[PDB]
């Protein structure tokens, strides 16, 4: 379990880590603990139905790379038991 | 270039599926290869766009609105949405 890159509000950021620790411990694939973070960080964050529009992202695997101009503060990627896990909101 | 699966402005995405060579001989690097990319995409299509290129990653996310495809080349595939 471990943090590579993270802009986010300290409390979110360690609640992510904590789903992200335990889906990481539950689900088995890419597409699987992928789906799992998707869902189960959508509660946590309060989805604002509102004129802004957002997301989540997921990358679970070995190595894929990118560097974008992403949500300002609402970002983190980290790199945790030897499975590299991206996830921003949609710009 | 290849394709795994196709929900997309497919002129956008076919338009991009051989531009992309401009960026793959202009850059070096999978990192600088989808920003070379992504950055002839946003000028090219519009100022709304994600893209994530490389291989040995996943993705199960909700898509934007009108653009969905795992469309690759060569085993160095590319995750393209709006």
């Amino acid at each position: 379990y471990k943090i590579i890159t993270s802009y986010m509000p300290e409390s979110f950021e360690q609640d992510a880590v904590q789903i992200a620790l335990i889906a990481v411990d539950k689900y088995r694939q890419l597409k699987d603990i992928a789906f799992y973070i998707k869902h189960e960080y959508d509660k946590k964050y309060p989805g604002s139905g509102k004129a802004t529009e957002g997301v989540y992202h997921c990358i679970v695997g070995k190595s894929f790379a990118s560097a974008v101009s992403h949500e300002t503060r609402q970002f983190i990627h980290m790199k945790v038991d030897t499975y590299h896990v991206i996830l921003w909101k949609s710009k | 270039a290849v394709i795994k699966n196709a929900d997309m402005s497919e002129e956008m995405q076919a338009d991009a599926v051989d531009c992309a060579t401009q960026a793959l001989e202009k850059y070096n690097i999978e990192k600088d290869i989808a920003a070379y990319i992504k950055k002839e995409f946003d000028r090219k299509h519009n100022p709304t766009w994600h893209c994530i290129v490389g291989r040995n990653f996943g993705s199960y996310v909700t898509h934007e609105t009108k653009h969905f495809i795992y469309f690759y080349l060569g085993q160095v595939a590319i995750l393209l949405f709006k």
